[PDB]
RNA sequence: GUGGGAGAGGGUGGUGGAAUUCCCGGAGUAGCGGUGAAAUGCGCAGAUACCGGGAGGAACGCCGAUGGCGAAGGCAGCCACCUGGUCCACCCGUGACGCUGAGGCGCGAAAGCGUGGGGAGCAAACCGGAUUAGAUACCCGGGUAGUCCACGCCCUAAACG
RNA sequence: GCCGAGGUGGUGGAAUUGGUAGACACGCUACCUUGAGGUGGUAGUGCGCUUACGGGUUCAAGUCCCGUCCUCGGUACCA
RNA sequence: CGGGGGGAACCUGGGGAACUGAAACAUCUCAGUACCCAGAGGAGAGGAAAGAGAAAUCGACUCCCUGAGUAGCGGCGAGCG
RNA sequence: GUGGUUCGUGGAGCCAUGGGGGAAUCUGGGCGGACCACCGCCUAAGGCUAAGUACUCCGGGUGACCGAUAGCGCACCAGUA
RNA sequence: CGAGCUAGCCCUGGCCAGGGUGAAGCUGGGGUGAGACCCAGUGGAGGCCCGAACCGGUGGGGGAUGCAAACCCCUCGGAUG
RNA sequence: CGAAUGCCGGCAUGAGUAACGAUAAAGAGGGUGAGAAUCCCUCUCGCCGUAAGCCCAAGGGUUCCUACGCAAUGGUCGUCAGCGUAGGGUUAGGCGGGACCUAAGGUGAAGCCGAAAGGCGUAGCCGAAGGGCAGCCGGUUAAUAUUCCGGCCCUUCCCGCAGGUGCGAUGGGGGGACGCUCUAGGCUAGGGGGACCGGAGCCAUGGACGAGCCCGGCCAGAAGCGCAGGGUGGGAGGUAGGCAAAUCCGCCUCCCAACAAGCUCUGCGUGGUGGGGAAGCCCGUACGGGUGACAACCCCCCGAAGCCAGGGAGCCAAGAAAAGCCUCUAAGCACAACCUGCGGGAACCCGUACCGCAAACCGACACAGGUGGGCGGGUGCAAGAGCACUCAGGCGCGCGGGAGAACCCUCGCCAAGGAACUCUGCAAGUUGGCCCCGUAACUUCGGGAGAAGGGGUGCUCCCUGGGGUGAUGAGCCCCGGGGAGCCGCAGUGAACAGGCUCUGGCGACUGUUUACCAAAAACACAGCUCUCUGCGAACUCGUAAGAGGAGGUAUAGGGAGCGACGCUUGCCCGGUGCCGGAAGGUCAAGGGGAGGGGUGCAAGCCCCGAACCGAAGCCCCGGUGAACGGCGGCCGUAACUAUAACGGUCCUAAGGUAGCGAAAUUCCUUGUCGGGUAAGUUCCGACCUGCACGAAAAGCGUAACGACCGGAGCGCUGUCUCGGCGAGGGACCCGGUGAAAUUGAACUGGCCGUGAAGAUGCGGCCUACCCGUGGCAGGACGAAAAGACCCCGUGGAGCUUUACUGCAGC
RNA sequence: UCGAUGUCGGCUCGUCGCAUCCUGGGGCUGAAGAAGGUCCCAAGGGUUGGGCUGUUCGCCCAUUAAAGCGGCACGCGAGCU
């Protein structure tokens, strides 16, 4: 869990690569990949709408199953645990008995050979997925639906999870990985346990190039621009912001809240980040 | 040292050529303009 | 060796109620706190005291002893798993196979350090109220590290009989 | 060299033209508490002269003005 | 059966600047101009009063002359009309 | 809320209309410069309609128009080299 | 009207003589209660090293109506990212 | 028209001036011709040879070939030509494209959006240097040739026969189908050597008739076979998935081979046949042709980066699509249809000349610049695409001849000295490859390191070890070892090839940057912190639809600072920002109508309007520092003095902690002291009076790194004392060609004056025959550019904000 | 002089003034001698090499007969830096 390196170069000093022990299969499931279009952060008009992107490895997209409920009651055996370049986590390849192959995003604690199933039935065990209403309160759970049948949305990122705090009416009270407190509808599926590859946050990029491999290009500071360019540009040697700090588009960037206030989902929230 | 003209026949038809002009309203007017000025060539040679 | 015994001895995983604190709701009004006496602070934007609902962290009351276990440091709600030492009995086996121990190795309260977490109460530093000639203190109101978990360091002590 | 605010008790510091030993402190002096000092309590700070200089305004000038000295603050850029 | 597309300038509709002027400049001006777009033609718009507006009056619409730089409008300015 | 008109919010009507409300059919409705009365004018919410007008790619006629540095950019194989 | 120059991104291809250093892992031995670890071999990592191609443009000289509207010479930087 | 740096045109001056475009280089003979340095052929000489040779792709588009031409184009000449005129020349079922596929992207029925114009968009369609697809060797033309011819092979389509089979698709499945580094075994291209094989001819000038010397000893090739290698399990049973179906694929279970065993595919070998085939001599070829020959046609060795190819391994950053192809079934049809084999017929459009690192492309030029892929021989040097010479082949760069001044450029060498040069060792020089010995502080333990500093280096002889290929052997190739000796000043004998050390600053580091005056201490960067964001996310672009974010989900995404790492990062919440706050106050439209007015006989119509309810915002209450930001003054005091641990007092929101400090910050300033030097405004170490450091616009440190900027030493030098000589290319003279800015007109001297204040031009005086060449720059307020500095203009523009007024956005 | 009169310093090359740093010739002296001090005449010649700083200047090391001061667009950039 987290490879380190001798310092036989600079930057090989602080580098850290993930441990790949959990990985069973070294090439993906041909059935389950589509190629994906790399945007470079350019939207349909050829305009950059997210800065500092592009470069980075050719990448095959793995189509992963975010609705477990098409297969209700059909068991499946976990066939392998794989590397997915498109996400923080690991994907499990698993074979349904009725012969369909799907990718689940791998819970921690899941191992190859395990027997897994989703439905309002089903044991409470790692990898099984149920309607939220049927998980015992106090469970920790991942890959959670936010509206019934709409796809899993919350807690898909390596090492994240969420927790059932209580039930009220048609809805259950979820603690999100943000610490926000949310009612989610009881009918929403979720699959028990946390996401794993939790050691993920401790990997140390370690050198400039290695940030490029991830397709994120250099990020140049406001301060280091001119005034045509940023609210912080201009000013001889350095200078401080000399105004409350701002985005290139000139809104305030320290503490100013951007959530819409009159948003209808406010009726469903109790907490923050 | 590398100058601004790097002839590419495909580029030239694709960019300034006839169908290109006729695709856009702006371009239809170029043609309209040139035709009315009496140009011998409404659009570059290319090939 | 065999047969037994006591115990907060250690490690892992669970799990319980009490209380504090914070949140919602209900009810309810002008003060609560705090001290040597006060002030700072909290409170008609509805505090305190009361009832209900919930979240969370830490510590385990009575049993509890001038008691027990451990080589030491140390160990105290309950339950399970894994495990150390130790005493008694019958007098069975090996046959001096012993004692000590420079170095070496390991363990080592608290505080401190690193990377993650976690953070209720307490609280170095820090702010404020008092006291005082003054008070960078004692007392009061606040309060961050830390106190807790994991992994890794540190290796000290009135580490004392 | 150039514009802004200042010079007052022993000290630090106040005052709209109406002064006044002059706010308020702290020095200090007399007594008191103490065996003695300090802390602490009680009641006063010039010999009928001065608020930097000296010279106008006013019925009155620490207060407004005029220049002189000193302080402090700011400035002396393109060259 | 029709449409499509082209046409010097002219017409109507949708949209629509700035320089400049005001001896600065914001209302105002330049100006519903330049221009972009859609449509029409040999012309196009308009047209047969829910009109004018003071006389008991005129009678559809266009165009010219004139009323008249009048009536008015206007940082009651420049100016517009 | 705006646009049009000479009308720039002015006493601001008339014509038009993006938004809200929302009638009546001659004893009905619009207008005559806020509004009210009186006296008049006119009949909205369907449509078409020659001529008189604008222009000049084109043909002609005519010039106190130019005469090859002029007159169209081009008198000439020019929107060419 | 332009991204046939330049800048970034996307898709699909290609290029990088040779030499040097010798990471993890593995294997063996040592070590130990079991380890950590040590040594030897092997192994062949890296915005590692020297250096052509390719990419630059460091200092100096020359050129300055130039060979050239940015060049030439010597020297220098990177060269599996 | 006389002036507008006027416009158009013509013609001057500079001037027979500068230049004639790489310093790779020329000489003569012969020919042709009106005319020859410049065309042609010979011989000699020089230059390129990872190219300055050869192939391809772009782009160009007749430049190709030949005949006849020389006005112009050619930097001179021209008989020549890429130039003028004319004629000729480009041949494909297999090469490249298209009657194939799909990528980004484009387009776009369905659909959505937008005043119009239009924007978007699923399927589909288009789109290639990627995937798929069937030709190899030779000959021939003046000029084309995988195109024509010759020989040997192959593809599709149509029709037929034979044999086989549930046939059948735009639908299901498989496959296609993949990164990067390293890399095994076998091959091949390619190359070296041979006493073996074939071959004209040769014996010079002292020696050699010799296992002499110089030349050559291959290419393509179906089936078959051989060798190397790729791919691949076989049968049954069930079956709920692969939007219908399936016998296929998937999945569960049972039995057989575990192995290429077999089946299958590709590579190379060999192959029937076919084809080439040197030096040299001769023919005259402008270029080839004849002969050598009836050629020989073999052995060994070196060996890819290429081939077998979906090979192997490791790694993290996790590595296109679709069709061809195989499979499965659906309708439908089963005389059809498809499969396999043989046969016959059918097989279209476009390109092909030539240039192609360049005189034919991009650079106004026959321009020292730019331009993607492939091949790129030999020897030596550690290797190599490096460097020196050289093959094939290709060039001597489209002005020449002389002379041998100054000056310049490029180059070589120097007595003694050795940085004294100078802002600065700038420049140059020193060093230099490889083998061995050796190698410090400090360090993040890797480094520092090529630290430093040393020794070796040729050739001949003897002995000698191991490898590869051959067999276990010679032969050939590779890596060594020991001994004795030869020669010169010197053996990496020429060419390519680090000068080193100490010490500060700044930035951690490799990177990036002002194309064209700045490469940096700037930007970036891993990493730290803050903040926003629950997902139809925030945020960005768009009027919108849509889109990016992301087919991502708080270990994620956006914004902002800081900038590896170590140790750290104080106090102030008054103001500003943001954040929280159900009360309070004020607050627009709207609500409400107390009352008041206009008019009317009136019923009424119309107008105004108080109270009161009525958002956000502001006010107000709080919070907030890695938010914007800020972080005091005066007086006194110790038993020498001096200083003040201590005290007093004014003010503040609070009065700068650690650490650092004459600093990339210190004005005074060359502060003072120490170190260095004979001497040190710089440098280093201190002190602290910090004009005016200070903690993420981070503080203080830090090994390693730097074409960064200071300072010092050694080494070594023409940098210098201080210059001298020599070389080439220019400059000079001659023949050819022949520009330029500038130019009121010129008959254009010095001094003292004078003058709009700096006179060839006015006064006086002095000096002075006319005209040129080569030189120098003091003057013509010399040229150039309507001064960029400065002001002015109610000139402009970019930028800012608590200037004004708007708009988007919220 | 802004339709342009390049600006400190250094190098190079100088030339001139004398208000003389030295050398020559003098008066006075509080000149014994030697050495000076002052003022007088005198522009023929001469007037070093280094450390530091861009520096002018200046300070400093080592010498010197001596280590002069000025002007020439703070002489001199179609002469260099
Ligand atoms: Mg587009
Ligand atoms: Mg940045
Ligand atoms: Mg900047
Ligand atoms: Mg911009
Ligand atoms: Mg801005
Ligand atoms: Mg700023
Ligand atoms: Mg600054
Ligand atoms: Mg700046
Ligand atoms: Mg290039
Ligand atoms: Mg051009
Ligand atoms: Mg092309
Ligand atoms: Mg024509
Ligand atoms: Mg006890
Ligand atoms: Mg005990
Ligand atoms: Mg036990
Ligand atoms: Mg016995
Ligand atoms: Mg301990
Ligand atoms: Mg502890
Ligand atoms: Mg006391
Ligand atoms: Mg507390
Ligand atoms: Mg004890
Ligand atoms: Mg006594
Ligand atoms: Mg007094
Ligand atoms: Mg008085
Ligand atoms: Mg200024
Ligand atoms: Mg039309
Ligand atoms: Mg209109
Ligand atoms: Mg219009
Ligand atoms: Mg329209
Ligand atoms: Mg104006
Ligand atoms: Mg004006
Ligand atoms: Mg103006
Ligand atoms: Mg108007
Ligand atoms: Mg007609
Ligand atoms: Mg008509
Ligand atoms: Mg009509
Ligand atoms: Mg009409
Ligand atoms: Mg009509
Ligand atoms: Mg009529
Ligand atoms: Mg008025
Ligand atoms: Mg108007
Ligand atoms: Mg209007
Ligand atoms: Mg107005
Ligand atoms: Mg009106
Ligand atoms: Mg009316
Ligand atoms: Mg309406
Ligand atoms: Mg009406
Ligand atoms: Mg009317
Ligand atoms: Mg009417
Ligand atoms: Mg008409
Ligand atoms: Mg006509
Ligand atoms: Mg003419
Ligand atoms: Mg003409
Ligand atoms: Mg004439
Ligand atoms: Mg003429
Ligand atoms: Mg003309
Ligand atoms: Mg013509
Ligand atoms: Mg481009
Ligand atoms: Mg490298
Ligand atoms: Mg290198
Ligand atoms: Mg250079
Ligand atoms: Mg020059
Ligand atoms: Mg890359
Ligand atoms: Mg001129
Ligand atoms: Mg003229
Ligand atoms: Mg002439
Ligand atoms: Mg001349
Ligand atoms: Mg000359
Ligand atoms: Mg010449
Ligand atoms: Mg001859
Ligand atoms: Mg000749
Ligand atoms: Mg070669
Ligand atoms: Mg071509
Ligand atoms: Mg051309
Ligand atoms: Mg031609
Ligand atoms: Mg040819
Ligand atoms: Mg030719
Ligand atoms: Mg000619
Ligand atoms: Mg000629
Ligand atoms: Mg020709
Ligand atoms: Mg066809
Ligand atoms: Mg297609
Ligand atoms: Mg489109
Ligand atoms: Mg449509
Ligand atoms: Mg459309
Ligand atoms: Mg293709
Ligand atoms: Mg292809
Ligand atoms: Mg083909
Ligand atoms: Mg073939
Ligand atoms: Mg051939
Ligand atoms: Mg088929
Ligand atoms: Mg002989
Ligand atoms: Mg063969
Ligand atoms: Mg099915
Ligand atoms: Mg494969
Ligand atoms: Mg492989
Ligand atoms: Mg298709
Ligand atoms: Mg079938
Ligand atoms: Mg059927
Ligand atoms: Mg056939
Ligand atoms: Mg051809
Ligand atoms: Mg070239
Ligand atoms: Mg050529
Ligand atoms: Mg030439
Ligand atoms: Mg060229
Ligand atoms: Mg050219
Ligand atoms: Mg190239
Ligand atoms: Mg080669
Ligand atoms: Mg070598
Ligand atoms: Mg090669
Ligand atoms: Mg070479
Ligand atoms: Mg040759
Ligand atoms: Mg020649
Ligand atoms: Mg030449
Ligand atoms: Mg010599
Ligand atoms: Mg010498
Ligand atoms: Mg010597
Ligand atoms: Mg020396
Ligand atoms: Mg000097
Ligand atoms: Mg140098
Ligand atoms: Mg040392
Ligand atoms: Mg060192
Ligand atoms: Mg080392
Ligand atoms: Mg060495
Ligand atoms: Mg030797
Ligand atoms: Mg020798
Ligand atoms: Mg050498
Ligand atoms: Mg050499
Ligand atoms: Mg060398
Ligand atoms: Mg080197
Ligand atoms: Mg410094
Ligand atoms: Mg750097
Ligand atoms: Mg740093
Ligand atoms: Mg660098
Ligand atoms: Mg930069
Ligand atoms: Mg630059
Ligand atoms: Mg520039
Ligand atoms: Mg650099
Ligand atoms: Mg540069
Ligand atoms: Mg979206
Ligand atoms: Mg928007
Ligand atoms: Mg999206
Ligand atoms: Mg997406
Ligand atoms: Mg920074
Ligand atoms: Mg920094
Ligand atoms: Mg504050
Ligand atoms: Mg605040
Ligand atoms: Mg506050
Ligand atoms: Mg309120
Ligand atoms: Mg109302
Ligand atoms: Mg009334
Ligand atoms: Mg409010
Ligand atoms: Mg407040
Ligand atoms: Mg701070
Ligand atoms: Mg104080
Ligand atoms: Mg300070
Ligand atoms: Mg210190
Ligand atoms: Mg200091
Ligand atoms: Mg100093
Ligand atoms: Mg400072
Ligand atoms: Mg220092
Ligand atoms: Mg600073
Ligand atoms: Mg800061
Ligand atoms: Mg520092
Ligand atoms: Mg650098
Ligand atoms: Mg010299
Ligand atoms: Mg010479
Ligand atoms: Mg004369
Ligand atoms: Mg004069
Ligand atoms: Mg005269
Ligand atoms: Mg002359
Ligand atoms: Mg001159
Ligand atoms: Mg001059
Ligand atoms: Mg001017
Ligand atoms: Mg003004
Ligand atoms: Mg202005
Ligand atoms: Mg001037
Ligand atoms: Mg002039
Ligand atoms: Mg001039
Ligand atoms: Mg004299
Ligand atoms: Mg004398
Ligand atoms: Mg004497
Ligand atoms: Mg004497
Ligand atoms: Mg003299
Ligand atoms: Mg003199
Ligand atoms: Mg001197
Ligand atoms: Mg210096
Ligand atoms: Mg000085
Ligand atoms: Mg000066
Ligand atoms: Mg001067
Ligand atoms: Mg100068």
């Amino acid at each position: 869990a987290v490879k380190k390196f001798k310092p036989y170069t600079p930057s090989r000093r602080f580098m850290t690569v993930a441990d790949f022990s959990e990985i069973t299969k070294t090439e993906p499931e041909k059935s389950l990949v589509k190629p994906l279009k790399k945007t470079g952060g350019r939207n349909n008009q050829g305009r950059i709408t997210v800065r500092f992107r592009g470069g980075g490895h050719k990448r095959l997209y793995r189509i992963i199953d975010f609705k477990r409920w098409d297969k209700v009651g059909i068991p499946a055996k976990v066939a392998a645990i794989e590397y997915d370049p498109n996400r923080s986590a690991r994907i499990a390849l698993l074979h349904y008995v009725d012969g369909e192959k799907r990718y689940i995003i791998a819970p921690d604690g899941l191992q190859v050979g395990q027997q897994v199933v989703a439905g309002p039935d089903a044991p409470i065990q790692v990898g099984n997925a149920l309607p939220l209403r049927f998980i015992p309160v106090g469970t920790v759970v991942h890959a959670v639906e936010l509206e019934p049948k709409k796809g899993a949305k919350l807690a898909r990122a390596a090492g994240t999870s969420a927790q059932i705090q209580g039930r009220e009416g048609d809805y259950v009270i979820l603690r999100l990985p943000s610490g926000e407190l949310r009612k989610v509808h009881g009918e929403c599926y979720a699959t028990v346990g946390a996401v794993g590859n939790a050691d993920h946050k401790n990997i140390v990029l370690g050198k400039a190039g290695r940030s490029r491999w991830l397709g994120r290009r250099p990020h140049v500071r406001g301060a280091a621009m001119n005034p045509v360019d940023h609210p912080h540009g201009g000013g001889e040697g350095r200078a401080p912001r000399g105004r409350p700090p701002a985005s290139p588009w000139g809104w305030q960037t320290k503490g100013l809240k951007t959530r819409k206030r009159r948003k209808p989902s406010s009726r469903f929230i109790i907490a923050r980040r | 040292m590398k100058r601004t003209w790097q002839p590419n026949r495909r580029k030239r038809a694709k960019t300034h050529g006839f169908r290109a002009r006729m695709r856009t309203p702006g371009g239809r007017k170029v043609l309209k303009r040139r035709r009315q000025k009496g140009r011998w060539r409404l659009t570059p040679a290319v090939r």
